[PDB]
């Protein structure tokens, strides 16, 4: 049981290296600036765990 | 191409270039087989005491050429340059003239030479089943011969990628195997030869049989390894890519220098002017011809006299 | 980050209802009957009141 | 290279991408059906508008505008108002002539005001708080007659004041910008848009043509600054419409403004440098210490020579 | 050309921004404030009339018409500990009769509080509000209507005071105040919802009181909430077979929230379809509203025999949505009549199965499909499941080649072109040439040329091989 | 603006125009004809005020309000702009006497969703109401007063949603038809609509505003209290009323509990009606309202007995007492959840079972018997 | 832990015995006492009425740890 | 969450039924028909059972 | 196996294909009022018939 | 390995409208305001006619 979750991580060391170049790839894609004002649930300037969030 | 890392995905110019070549598609497409439909015959080009030289011009659509030298004595056929859309010609061919083919020469590994060699090794050795197939090469042509895959990804020879070349497996000049105990047809190949660079006139040649000799010559540029034929009785010279009709080959390939190229090109002032130059790709000339009416050579010996110490000359759009 | 802050105003509004309803329960009258004898309580307990209907 | 004719013709692999991703609906073209303007919720009690329906006639109900002048309007508001005794009726009544005055720009709308409101919800700390109907009429009044009596009812609607500022719409503050970029106070621009971040407003659907108009009356050096990391927060597709709608409003479509705008270059080419980048590519001591030991080397060696 | 996938679907706008979401999630904390804040005043006004009239009237004794008005607003409320010394005065001075005892009951089953739970705690669930009721004193409510039970059967005892033996049991106020009794332990915590189909209903026919068709509904909802189908679909059979023409919609809904509870959705699919065939009794709102949180629970069921390999199946439910909300169009059952969190996900169901023919004309425009694939590129780590990480049967000796003549008909062109030299010792078995036999559209050149070619060559070759073998 | 009323159009001049030309829509044309036409205006108010097409408005109206439908549906045909909104009144009032509801229904969906919601009006639903009526179709009835109700985006988008005094009168002719005709499933869900819209005592608040409205053309201060309301004569005539009411209530119900005790043996009584859900009323009005209160509580009895004062214009409570009488009671004992429950007829005891000991049938059990049926025997478990 | 698991079930059930033992006591030793106060028209509150309108002995060794006092 | 659920559970179980909480996930588990088809290629052909 | 190709689309593929696509309103056709012989083909010129 | 949900058979293709069962009291109650075919009333085993005229 222990060597046959050890061999399955070993054939997944070339696929990871390539998945995390694919995180880079649709990284540099975002839309620049801190964000539009139709995809967040946040204000800017604040946490949104602030106490005194809602003006 | 080349492999896509992460600095060739995020570039801008990749994807403007891709666009600039390709238009809408962005994906090259390959060099793919000829059909049945309008493709030619093999045809006899010459006729001697000695040899017989049977060819076929545009093999490929590399726009190629293939070669074979007959021995009217032993009835022994040998190919240069295998590379046919369709090799089941030359086996009829070979079978209809009652020949034996035990060797195929290969000036230089590139893909335009070598996409066919497995299904002529078999399909000739098929009908021998009814001692096996040789293959003469340069080992320099190794670094060649593992880029044969990746030069199948570019050029859409899907069906040619995965399978191991005959020059890949064990000789007589590499370690055997250790098998179980308790086979040989891939295992080892005993008829395979390696030539050498140390090309000379005296001891350079195979021995096609009476009394023909074939003096191979090393002569980079186009490749690491590129060795042409050169048979001095009937005046024939199979250049491969070093030289063609009123041009040269291709330097913008990996592994090719355009100083080789006008060394190898030099390395030829020695033979006589009826000597035919037998290309690798398009017509056939003289090299009495190409002294008096190449561009390139021209440039090369005016380099040579005005005093560049390394001349470099080469074809940019070609042939590969 | 703010997890004490918005943690204390959740302990604290447990706090003010059970400050206000603490209040509302000590100031009533809690009665109970077995057989016409009403125990009269408050909410502290105390009996107030043992009387018969 | 194809499939053959004598094979099975099955489906290869079901494809789920739109349960993958699921996407808003985005079009270039704005929405056919919005109000496009400051909608002012008249709630009254189902009596009084029986009651005061002959002088509700010639004031603006939803979708509709009478061209009823606005002198006729205030008159009927300083004669029959006090008839009516409930406070809720008259602030929602005093809503509709505020909104009648916008619409028709007349500025001596104002000292209504001053006549009934101004001394229970204004003045020297009034404890009652106004109905959102009135203060959402007022402040769309003096946005639109360009009154300074803006700055006074907006710094009562923050947290610890109204606190009526979540309740505002998006026209509500596209009305807002546009008229203090006319009249160009640089630190009304800065209040609202700070206040406006707060609030979680959509900058992204602000109009246009408010939010250049209120970029170019930009001019001091502090609030400058400020907007250059303000105008990050609108998104990409924003930002890029704001420049082409600055260039045209200075340009050749200048006459779509009633008053033209003025000329601000500071803040046209910080916006056209803005909107390329955000679009795709197509130890002082220390260091004069050191000058003056060397300057002390070169009159030693001589390469610094006194008078000959 | 490259082809195009016809088993991948049209890129289409099926759902909504975060700003949307926040919002909507906003304007329903409001709503659930705004319950809360209008139960709060209502309950804080009868807390004060209550005060009102134990104070200023400590000597003056009330009416017993505004102290029974009193106890029933106090218990409405869920206030049930003010209002019992109320009901032990006035049941002491012989002045609540029949129906106010029932009243009593009914009211202590808070139908004040449960409003306030149905908009703000059950989320509009209204399983989940006799879920919830249960908490706010689920056993001393149950208690405090057993003893309001015993004292409405002692003053119908002695109200009654021919048919001498059989009274106070064979009247209708026995089987109202019961009905009452069992729709107050329908608030209750689940001791009491189990037993009211097994304690109270055998008490009732052990007492001998002849039920109706409220005491039914309410014994099959008991049933429903505990999760007995068999049992309640027992007594709906029984409904069917003698008291048929009696049968209200609260059974249908009975059976939709049971099942619904028991979590078998394909049930509720066919008690749907048997109340759109027969009609009557008339669909509520809360039939909708039960079927629909039905789908909307089996949408959102994930499944483990596919184990997710691709996506989510369950989903493909959501578009019975459109169909139903047609049906509620044929049914005169409002849409407007729904709960905000279920028009939510109706409205989400909708946007996700829901086309008209302007759209569809519209819809796979190449603008609208790369808009799609580029606003996947740019954030789609804001939108992805993934990111976020003869006759057969008497046919037994079959009559082979029966005289049937294929020469009347016409099927003349069979022709067919075979590959040069299938058994020529000189042409290899193995070849490229192997390829020629998957070729359908230039077949016959095809093989002309190829035979033309064969042909040629072995000719040449057999040629070569006489020149060579007589010349040396 | 009647000078700058035109439109211009393109040349297809180049390839790529060509190119867009043969990947058009199948609405190319008249879709981009109709937006670069008449659009929403800057303030929010319609595009309807149009100078060239202002006859073909005032033929249209003045063709159906004289009777003629399918003229004015012709002229209808010829219109570019948005019409307004009194062709779309002027229409339906003209499709109410002929009892048509498809064509009025058609009129209200053509500029419904189509035409910057211009339909979308009290008066226009209004007649699309009474045209329901007129054709006594229930479902449509639901349809007209989902669509009165609206959703978030006709309400809060586009803001086009019904006043409150033509939701009141659309929703009360509404309820008064399904009280008529003992709808008892769609009037409750009206009358929870007017109890959660808190529009109970609006008649009250019309014929209050009414009187205020005189007061202020007369110069008098006008407010609005309990007892200005409790001064009209809807309120004080009800209240005079409503001993008669609870009269007739009690005696329909005493009448009903008689005929289900007697169809519970089959006609003698049985002793289901010796004591019914019912008290005895008080002999005073005040002990009136106690027990209408106290028995029908669940909905507001004075508000149902104002509306059930008039029929058709004509005033019953004047003028016909016992229809009146008959039609307030018929309306409570509907609107009532209480009534409905203490209606009931009695039903048969369903009886337990248990499967067999030898099991011969699965469909056949051994029932459990309860010891009225069965004297003797020994005491049972549960 | 595992051992004191049984000092509590065999603990529990010693008490649950008891007060299954004691309530069909009071309840069916009640039963023939029969005092009648449907005359006197009281609340209804008795030492059986108040045990009958008592809910089902849940016993203690049905009980887990949490409903026995230990935090969740 | 709730304390009715926790209680419709614990009674369910001394019934001896299924708890609706194992009802929460879908199983379609192993159709006869594959069952069958899976006994028949590992048997190959399942000679002796025909 | 080794070259197992299925002639009946499984039951799951089915079901994704399906969800992925979404219904047309039209199809449903109900209809409760009539035909409207006057107004109905007189419609508005952009939608009319 | 099974599977979680309720397990059916599958609907009896046994035509209950012209199955004419056992008579049972309650039919035998009910049956003075019965409709019945005349294949009901006429039975070849347990006609109900004859329990009607009974
Ligand atoms: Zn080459
Ligand atoms: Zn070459």
């Amino acid at each position: 049981i222990v060597l046959n979750e050890q061999l399955h991580t070993v054939k997944f060391f070339d696929l990871k290296i390539g998945d995390a170049i694919r995180d880079i790839l649709q990284l540099l894609q975002r839309e620049t600036g801190v964000g539009s004002s139709v995809n967040r649930d946040t204000p800017v300037g604040i946490s949104p765990n602030n106490p005194e969030r809602r003006v | 191409s080349y492999t896509p890392n992460l600095t060739s995905l995020t570039n801008q110019v990749n994807r403007s270039e891709r666009l600039r070549k390709w238009g809408s598609a962005g994906v090259p497409p390959g060099v793919p087989r000829i059909p049945r439909l309008e493709a030619k015959g093999i045809a006899i080009l010459h006729e001697s005491p000695k040899v017989i030289l049977a060819g076929r011009s545009r093999c490929n659509n590399f726009d190629s050429n293939q070669y074979m030298l007959i021995n009217k004595a032993t009835k022994r056929c040998l190919l240069v340059d295998a590379s046919d859309d369709w090799p089941d010609d030359w086996a009829a061919f070979i079978g209809a003239s009652d020949l034996t083919l035990t060797h195929v020469f290969l000036t230089h590994c590139h893909i335009d030479n070598i996409i066919n060699l497995n299904a002529f090794l078999t399909i000739c050795g098929s009908r021998q089943k009814q001692d096996e197939i040789g293959v003469m090469w340069c080992p320099a042509e190794e670094c060649w011969v593992q880029n044969f895959k990746r030069s199948c990804e570019r050029y859409g020879r899907f069906e040619e990628m995965h399978q191991v070349l005959p020059m890949m497996c064990r000789s007589l000049y590499t370690p055997q195997h250790l098998v179980d105990p308790v086979r040989n047809a891939r295992h080892l190949r005993r008829n395979d030869v390696l030539l050498s660079a140390a090309t000379n006139r005296a001891t350079s040649f195979i021995d096609f049989g009476n009394g023909v000799l074939l003096y191979y010559i090393f002569s980079p540029g186009h490749s690491p390894g590129h060795m042409m034929l050169h048979i001095p009785t009937e005046r024939i010279l199979f250049s491969g890519d070093l030289l063609f009709f009123n041009k040269v080959g291709r330097v913008d390939l990996p592994w090719a220098t355009g100083v080789r190229l006008a060394e190898s090109l030099r390395l030829l002032e020695a033979l006589p002017d009826n000597t035919v130059v037998v290309p690798g790709h398009g017509r056939m000339t003289t090299l009495g011809r190409e002294r008096r009416e190449n561009k390139a050579l021209q440039q090369c010996y005016q380099r040579q006299e005005i005093g560049k110490q390394e001349v470099s000359v080469g074809f940019n759009e070609g042939y590969l | 980050s703010f997890r004490y802050t918005n943690n204390l105003i959740g302990a604290l509004k447990h706090r003010l209802l059970l400050e206000s309803s603490y209040r509302e329960i000590a100031s009533r009258k809690f009665i109970g009957n077995c057989r016409g004898v009403e125990v009269v309580c408050s909410g502290y307990g105390t009996v107030l009141a043992v009387q018969l209907t | 290279y194809h499939w053959h004719y004598n094979l099975p013709q099955g489906m290869e692999r079901p494809h789920s991408v739109n349960r993958t991703f699921a996407a808003p609906f985005q079009s270039n073209h704005s929405l056919v059906n919005k109000y496009r303007g400051v909608w002012i919720e008249f709630d009254m009690h189902p009596a009084f508008s029986v009651a005061l329906e002959p002088q509700l006639r010639k004031l603006p109900r939803g979708r509709t505008l009478p061209k009823t002048p606005a002198e006729e309007v205030i008159a009927d508001y300083t004669a029959l108002a006090p008839l009516v005794d409930d406070e809720k009726t008259r602030d929602l009544w005093l809503a509709k002539v505020f909104q009648h005055c916008a619409f028709q720009r007349c500025g001596g709308a104002m000292e209504l005001w001053e006549r009934y409101c101004h001394q229970r919800f204004t003045a020297e700390g009034a404890t009652a708080k106004p109905p959102l109907s009135l203060v959402k009429s007022v402040l769309f009044y003096c946005n639109k007659t360009d009154n300074s009596g803006w700055r006074a009812l907006f710094d009562r609607c923050l947290k610890d004041g109204w606190n009526y500022t979540p309740l505002f719409d998006t026209a509500q503050w596209s009305f807002m910008l546009k008229s203090i970029g006319r009249m160009g106070d640089e630190d009304g621009v800065r209040a609202v848009l700070e206040e406006m971040l707060d609030v979680q407003a959509d900058l992204d659907r602000v109009e246009a043509r408010s939010v250049v108009i209120a970029l170019n009356a930009v001019t001091n050096a502090d609030v400058y600054e400020f907007v250059k990391k303000y105008l990050f927060n609108f998104g990409e597709r924003k930002v890029k419409f704001l420049r082409t709608t600055y260039s045209d409003l200075r340009g050749h479509g200048a006459g779509k403004l009633r008053i033209p705008l003025k000329e601000n270059d500071n803040m046209y080419y910080h916006v056209c440098w803005h909107s390329s980048i955000r679009s795709p590519r197509q130890p002082n001591a220390k260091i004069d210490d050191i000058v003056k030991d060397k300057i002390e080397k070169w009159k030693a060696e001589g390469l610094l020579p006194e008078d000959y | 050309r490259k082809p195009q996938n016809q088993w991948e679907g049209v890129y289409y706008y099926s759902g909504i921004t975060k700003r949307q979401r926040h919002l909507i999630l906003l304007h329903r904390k409001r709503e659930r404030e705004a319950h809360m804040r209008s139960f709060n005043i209502s309950r804080a006004s009868v807390l004060q009339r209550l005060e009102q009239l134990s104070g200023d009237r400590k000597q003056e004794s009330l009416p017993p018409h505004v102290r029974l008005d009193l106890a029933v607003r106090l218990a409405q409320h869920g206030l049930y500990q003010q209002a019992t010394p109320i009901v032990d005065e006035l049941h002491h001075q012989k002045a609540l009769h029949a129906g106010h005892y029932a009243l009593l009951i009914n009211a202590l089953a808070c139908p004040r509080l449960g409003q306030r739970i149905l908009h703000c705690d059950a989320q509009c669930d209204p399983a989940l509000t006799y879920k919830l009721l249960g908490d706010e004193n689920g056993e001393e409510r149950a208690q405090e209507a057993y003893r309001w039970f015993d004292l409405a059967l002692t003053s119908l005892a002695v109200d009654c005071g021919h048919f001498v033996p059989y009274l106070p049991q064979g009247t209708a106020a026995a089987s109202h105040i019961t009905n009452a009794l069992m729709r107050t332990l329908l608030t209750c915590g689940y001791t009491h919802v189990a037993a009211i189909p097994d304690s109270v209903y055998d008490r009732m026919g052990s007492m001998g009181i002849s039920p109706t068709i409220s005491t039914y509904e309410l014994v099959m909802l008991a049933l429903s909430l505990q999760g007995n189908m068999v049992e309640a679909e027992s007594i709906l059979s029984f409904l069917r077979s003698h008291h048929s023409e009696h049968i209200t919609v609260e059974s249908f809904n009975a059976l939709l929230l049971g099942h619904r509870e028991a979590r078998q959705f394909d049930c509720c699919d066919a008690i749907w379809q048997e109340l759109v065939d027969r009609r009557w009794p008339r669909a509520s709102p809360l039939t909708a509203e039960l079927y629909l949180r039905s789908i909307m629970d089996h949408a959102n069921t994930p499944t483990s025999e596919p184990l997710q390999s691709f996506a989510n199946i369950n989903v493909v439910e959501k578009k019975k949505v459109p169909l139903v909300l047609a049906q509620m169009d044929e049914l005169g059952v409002p849409r407007t009549h729904l709960s905000r969190v279920l028009m939510d996900e109706v409205e989400d169901s909708l946007r996700k199965f829901q086309t008209y023919r302007s759209r569809f004309y519209e819809w796979g425009r190449a603008v609208k499909q790369f808009d799609f694939i580029e606003f996947r590129r740019r954030n789609g780590w804001l939108y992805d499941l993934h990111l976020m990480k003869g006759d057969i049967y008497y046919d037994d000796t079959r009559g082979l080649h029966d005289r049937s003549p294929t020469w009347m008909n016409e099927v003349p062109e069979t022709r067919y072109d075979r590959l040069y030299g299938v058994n020529h010792p000189d042409i290899a078995k193995i070849g490229i040439r192997r390829h020629l036999n998957v070729e359908y559209v230039n077949r016959k050149e095809v093989v002309e040329r190829d035979a033309a070619l064969m042909k040629k060559t072995l000719s040449s070759g057999r040629r070569l091989r006489h020149r060579v073998e007589s010349s040396r | 603006d009647p000078n700058r009323v035109g439109l211009n159009a393109a040349t297809l001049d180049c390839r790529g125009r060509i190119y867009r030309w043969l990947r058009r829509g199948p609405f190319f044309q008249v879709d981009n004809y109709f937006r670069r036409s008449v659009k929403l205006n800057r303030d929010g108010t319609l595009p309807t005020d149009f100078v060239h097409e202002a006859p073909l408005m005032r033929k249209i109206i003045r063709l159906a309000h004289r009777g003629h439908l399918k003229a004015a549906c012709e002229e209808y045909r010829r219109v570019t702009t948005v019409p307004p909104v009194e062709v779309y009144r002027a229409l339906t009032a003209c499709c109410v006497p002929g009892a048509k509801l498809a064509d009025a229904v058609s009129i209200f969906e053509d500029g419904d969703s189509k035409l910057f919601y211009v339909s979308r009006d009290g008066e226009v639903l209004h007649n699309l109401m009474r045209c329901a009526i007129a054709a006594r179709h229930r479902a449509r009835i639901m349809w007209v007063y989902n669509v009165m109700r609206g959703r978030f985006y006709e309400n809060v988008v586009v803001r086009a949603e019904v006043d409150l005094i033509w939701r009141y009168r659309i929703a009360m002719i509404a309820l008064e038809y399904l009280l008529d005709h003992e709808c008892a499933e769609e009037a409750a869900a009206i009358y929870s609509y007017l109890v959660e819209e808190e529009l109970l005592r609006c008649d009250v608040h019309v014929r209050v505003g009414l009187h205020m409205r005189e007061a202020i053309a007369a110069g008098k201060p006008i407010t609005l209290n309990n007892d200005v309301m409790n001064a009209t004569s809807l309120v004080r005539d009800a209240t005079a009323v409503a001993p008669e009411v609870a009269r007739e209530l009690q005696r329909r119900h005493a009448q009903t509990l008689q005929n289900n005790a007697v169809e519970a043996v089959g006609a003698g009584s049985a002793p289901w009606s010796i004591l019914g859900p019912l008290t005895a009323i008080g002999p005073t009005a005040e002990d009136t309202m106690v027990w209408l209160q106290q028995h029908y509580g669940d909905v507001d009895v004075m508000s149902i007995m104002r509306w059930a004062r008039f029929r058709k214009g004509k005033d019953l409570m004047a003028k016909d007492r016992p229809q009146y009488l008959a039609r307030a009671a018929a309306w409570i004992e509907l609107l009532s959840k209480r009534n409905r429950e203490m209606e009931e007829v009695p039903l048969t005891y369903m009886r337990k079972s248990k499967p067999l000991v030898l099991d011969t049938n699965s469909n056949v059990r051994v029932a459990w018997q309860t010891p009225l049926m069965r004297s003797g025997g020994p005491p049972r478990l549960l | 832990r595992r051992v004191n698991r049984q000092k509590v079930n065999v603990a529990a059930s010693l008490l649950d015995n008891f007060v299954e033992q004691e309530w069909t006591t009071i309840l069916r030793d009640k039963h023939d006492v029969t005092d009648v106060t449907k005359t006197l028209n009281d609340t209804q509150n008795d030492k059986k009425q108040l045990a009958r309108r008592l809910g089902r002995y849940m016993l203690f060794a049905n009980r887990s740890l949490d409903d026995t006092g230990f935090p969740t | 969450q709730n304390k009715f659920d926790i209680m419709r559970r614990e009674d369910r179980l001394s019934k001896g039924e299924q708890d609706l909480t194992e009802r929460n996930t879908i199983h379609y588990g192993v159709p006869i028909q594959q069952i069958v088809d899976e006994f028949v290629f590992r048997h190959r052909n399942a000679r002796g059972e025909r | 196996r080794m070259g197992y190709i299925p002639r009946y689309t499984p039951w799951e593929w089915i079901a994704i294909q399906e969800a992925d696509q979404p219904l047309i309103a039209e199809q449903i056709r109900q209809d409760n009022i009539g035909t409207s012989y006057f107004f109905s083909l007189n419609r508005y010129w952009r939608y009319k018939a | 390995t099974l599977h979680n949900q309720r397990s059916a058979a599958p609907e009896s293709s046994v035509s209950q409208s012209h199955t004419v069962n056992a008579p049972t009291v309650d039919e035998c109650e009910m049956l003075a305001e019965r409709w019945g075919t005349m294949n009901y009333w006429h039975n070849d085993t347990f006609p109900r006619l004859v329990v009607f005229l009974k």
